[PDB]
């Protein structure tokens, strides 16, 4: 009977985020909803959803992602575990829901909500790289720049001093794959990071 | 849709109305008229307050 | 006085530059990010 | 009317004051 | 409003800011936080905690605890040491 | 971001439904559950646009003039007997 | 003989009129306020607000009835309660600190250090006395501190006035013919002294636990140039440059409860105490009675409303009652400018001094700058240049 109270769950979630004026009220209503123990990936999947199905990305979303995780430790790593599997199942979504979705995890990494972590699931290499994945990654940087500034941006990728090592952002040099990741870093408009693996390529 | 569901469905809306009394089969084809004719006749006619 | 006030139309406009801030507040949905063209980056908030 | 949170009184209002904690503060030689 | 108890009007509307200032007196500016003031302490203390205090009334500040516990069985006599009373020792003490 | 007109939001929705509470004869809150209001109109509703149905954020009032402080409590808008979620005018129109 | 009453106000609250047109009618009623209450200190600030020193809430409650309802009966605006502090070193001073007379040839030089843990207490309490005959005063501190002979001799005053915290003491080197000429000079450098002592240079207030052994005083010429009044600022000067070169610190009054409560009320106060900055003391069940006796203390700027919090969250149970018992240092360093406290969130220890302190000064109309090199000469500021601990001030 799993299926009719997910569905009765799912469509009170999305009630009581349609019911809401601001985020702070909108996370009050959520914490009240009861929910089972092992489903709290359900809340974040529909909050994720109803962000992409909108027509244009407004910052309720985000603000709501932002607070849960920000709440507790559980939420932080259910958002993580949100982002792993939606970088996997990127390429079924339309461009519009694509570009909501980059809004929603680059609010999210942009305030340290949920750490950068998550950088370890990416790779840019074309035998699991798309174009989609590609706009996705793009819009999450540009949105990121633009938050941040393009300064603080390069000390954060500069010094992970932890288990982010961007082994597929920063690809381990190896194959082509460094061409593909410097000509894509200056093609989308950040160029600078890239300068310090520029060289690797004239020392192999 | 979104009001519709919130309300219980269109099944929890008009177990409110008098729908079932009107004896109609299902809800589907019905329609409202909006002025009954009679109505229409009466909308130029100078009448008292 | 760090924030600039007018009222234009029906709106109530209060700007903060990003340098006199030394405050953290939550970005609301009611809050415009002014950027800069110059350097490309977000460098005031305008409450509405 | 409790800790300076609240309405004067409910009249004059659509509501029937009823407030509640906010459940989603972040307490941090 | 002490949440369990009752509500009624404000019996004092006169709070318009006809003074239209500050007053520079209750200003953060010159105020030492450490505890917020409940409403609590505002009903206790009606004319420390409070300004603007009128028509407020004093309540009796305390009662002598009453040490009665009535007997649980008849068959016990009226006067008895209650288990729960603690012993009288007190070898703690410098006397002359 | 106006919490004044929020609540004159309220307001001004209960009186339009109180207006026909009052046409016909009784203002009785259980005589009209929200789907004689919001209900759409091919339903025999009303259709009206809702927006008294959320809740008004609030801070201590001491330091609300002084400063912005966090929400820290929420106070009910219009409600709702027993448990529905009347959806937003808001939520479907995008903001500036 | 004036009273000597068994506890200090260390409870302070500023009240002011509703309306300024009615500022005279205050005033009377603070006088018969004043009248009326013997621990009852009213003082008025540079800001022109009135601040009233009490027991307690308690005892400031039943203050302000009668101000409002007895005397004058008027309107008045009251603010939030708060303690007396106080200023104390901890450090010995890092430099020898020096002043100037007037007259420009009077050099007269202090260092400071903090008192040994007895002599406060014992001050206080009356195992001293400064109308004693110098050979008890001697012999009893020889004893009781393995304080050394000279020293013991040296003892000039106390200060601020008897029973305070505070000694005036003189090491200058012997060797000085001019005996007559330094006990002509002592008996208005104790007037300085006292004063200095009695109005605090970190903020306007008393302090507490402080010898000031004066070092060196130079003056050539004959007495005709020896004014009282024209080295007793020199000696308040002095007297405060030593204190700050000293690293001061702050203290507080705390009070000292005793709530009888039954058992199963214990956990509930533990979790107040340890809420608001106490620490408890003593928890044995009280002999004879089924209650149970809880004694702690507890700092005054933490203590407003803490009868309230236990009477409510008991059920009506567990009566508390707090008695004035002791000074403590505030954690915090009261001089650091590194720490810049948001003003809306309470300070969280090691920054509660500067907190206070400049919170204290706004509310008194003091400049908040605090100008160290106001309460020495450049002389002084190249001396602290070569020391290299010129940075702090």
């Amino acid at each position: 009977q799993t299926n009719a109270s997910l569905v009765n769950l799912r469509k009170s979630i999305y009630l009581t985020i349609m019911s809401s004026v601001d985020f702070e009220e909108c996370c009050h209503k959520l914490l009240k909803i009861d929910l089972p123990e092992g489903q709290e990936i359900e809340l974040c999947n529909m909050v994720i959803e109803c962000n992409s199905q909108e027509r244009t990305y407004a910052k309720f979303y985000g603000l709501i992602g932002e607070r849960f995780c920000k709440l507790s430790r559980t939420w932080r790593s259910t958002y993580e575990q949100c982002f792993k599997n939606y970088y996997e199942t990127i390429h079924r979504y339309e461009t519009n829901r694509l570009r909501n979705i980059a809004l929603f995890f680059a609010n999210l990494l942009s305030t340290d909500s949920i750490g950068w972590e998550v950088y370890d699931c990416v790779r840019l290499t074309e035998d699991d790289t798309t174009a989609s994945s590609r706009i996705f990654l793009k819009i999450m940087f540009q949105e990121i720049v633009e938050a941040l500034g393009l300064k603080s941006l390069v000390e954060r990728l500069h010094d992970p001093n932890l288990v982010p090592y961007l082994h597929g952002l920063f690809p381990v040099d190896e194959a082509r794959n460094v061409r593909f990741s410097i000509n894509y870093f200056t093609s989308i408009g950040l160029g600078a990071l890239t300068e310090e693996m520029r060289e690797y390529l004239l020392t192999m | 849709v979104d009001v519709i569901q919130a309300l219980g469905g269109v099944e929890g809306i008009l177990e409110h109305t008098m729908f079932k009394a009107t004896g109609f089969p299902s809800w589907e084809g019905l329609f409202w008229e909006k002025a009954s004719g009679f109505e229409e006749s009466m909308k130029f006619k100078k009448l008292t307050n | 006085n760090p924030n600039l006030l007018f009222s234009m139309t029906g709106f109530e406009v209060r700007i903060l530059p990003k340098i006199r801030q030394n405050e953290e507040f939550s970005l609301k949905d009611g809050v415009w990010n002014l950027t800069d063209n110059r350097t490309k980056q977000r460098t005031a908030q305008a409450f509405i | 009317s409790y800790n300076g949170i609240g309405l004067p009184t409910p009249r004059g209002s659509g509501t029937n004051g009823y407030v509640m904690r906010n459940l989603s503060h972040v307490k941090k030689v | 409003a002490i949440p369990g108890g009752p509500k009624f009007e404000p019996l004092y509307k006169d709070e318009a800011p006809e003074m239209e200032d500050w007053n520079e007196f209750n200003d953060i500016y010159k105020l030492i936080i450490r505890h917020p003031i409940k409403t609590e302490y505002r009903i206790a203390f009606p004319y420390l905690y409070n300004s603007r205090a009128r028509s407020v009334a004093l309540s009796e500040y305390h009662q002598p605890s009453n040490v009665f516990v009535p007997p649980e069985d008849p068959d016990l006599p009226a006067f008895f040491w209650d288990p729960i009373i603690n012993p009288i020792t007190s070898r703690q003490l410098t006397l002359h | 971001s106006t919490p004044e007109l929020l609540d004159l939001l309220v307001k001004c929705e209960s009186k339009i439904q109180t207006r026909v509470k009052i046409s016909l004869n009784s203002k009785m809150p259980s005589r009209f559950p929200p789907a004689v209001f919001y209900s759409p109109k091919e339903l025999g509703g009303l259709g009206m646009l809702s927006m008294g149905h959320v809740l008004i954020p609030q801070s201590d009032l001491r330091w609300s003039k002084q400063t912005d402080t966090g929400i820290t409590h929420f106070r009910s808008g219009m409600t709702t007997n027993g448990e529905h979620l009347i959806p937003n005018l808001y939520r479907y129109i995008q903001p500036w | 003989r004036p009273i000597a009453h068994m506890s200090e106000s260390v409870f302070k609250v500023a009240v002011e009129p509703h309306n300024p047109s009615e500022l005279p009618k205050l005033l009377d009623g603070l006088r018969k306020t004043n009248k009326s209450y013997p621990l009852s200190i009213t003082k008025v600030e540079e800001s022109g607000e009135h601040t009233i020193f009490g027991t307690g809430e308690m005892y400031m409650d039943c203050l302000l009835y009668d101000l409002r309802t007895l005397y004058s009966e008027i309107e008045i605006r009251v603010s939030d309660p708060v303690a007396r502090f106080c200023e104390t070193a901890v450090d010995t001073s890092s430099i020898k600190c020096f002043s100037d007379t007037p007259n420009k040839k009077n050099r007269i030089t202090m260092v400071v250090e903090p008192l040994e843990k007895g002599i406060s207490n014992d001050i206080e309490n009356g195992k001293v006395n400064i109308n004693w005959p110098q050979k008890r005063i001697s012999e009893f501190f020889q004893k009781n501190y393995d304080w050394d002979l000279l020293a013991s001799r040296s003892i000039w005053a106390f200060g601020p006035d008897d029973r305070g915290t505070n000694i005036l003491r003189d090491d200058t080197l012997s060797t000085d013919v001019d005996k007559n000429v330094l006990n002509s000079v002592k008996e208005y450098i104790k007037q300085g002294f006292q004063w200095g002592t009695r109005e605090g240079p970190l903020c306007d207030e008393t302090i507490r636990n402080v010898n000031f052994r004066l070092m060196d005083v130079v003056l050539a010429p004959e007495q005709i140039y020896r004014g009282g009044g024209q080295i007793i600022p020199t000696a308040r000067r002095v007297c405060y440059s030593s204190f700050l070169t000293a690293s001061p610190r702050l203290m507080e009054p705390v009070y000292m409860v005793e709530v009888h409560a039954p058992a199963d009320s214990l956990p509930i106060i533990y979790d107040l105490l340890t809420r608001r900055r106490g620490h408890v003391l003593q928890d044995i069940p009280r002999p004879g009675s089924p209650l149970y006796l809880v004694r702690a203390l507890i700092p005054v700027i933490d203590s407003c409303g803490f009868e309230t919090d236990l009477r409510v969250h008991t059920q009506g149970q567990a009566m508390c009652q707090m008695v004035f018992d002791h000074w403590q240092v505030v954690p915090g360093d009261p001089l650091d400018k590194s720490i810049k406290p948001k003003p809306l969130e309470p300070a969280r220890g090691s920054d509660l001094a500067r907190d206070f302190l400049i919170k204290t000064r706004r509310r008194k109309g003091l400049v908040e700058d605090v100008s160290t090199t106001r309460y020495f000469d450049q002389e002084m500021i190249d001396s602290l240049k070569e020391a290299g601990v010129v940075l702090s001030l």
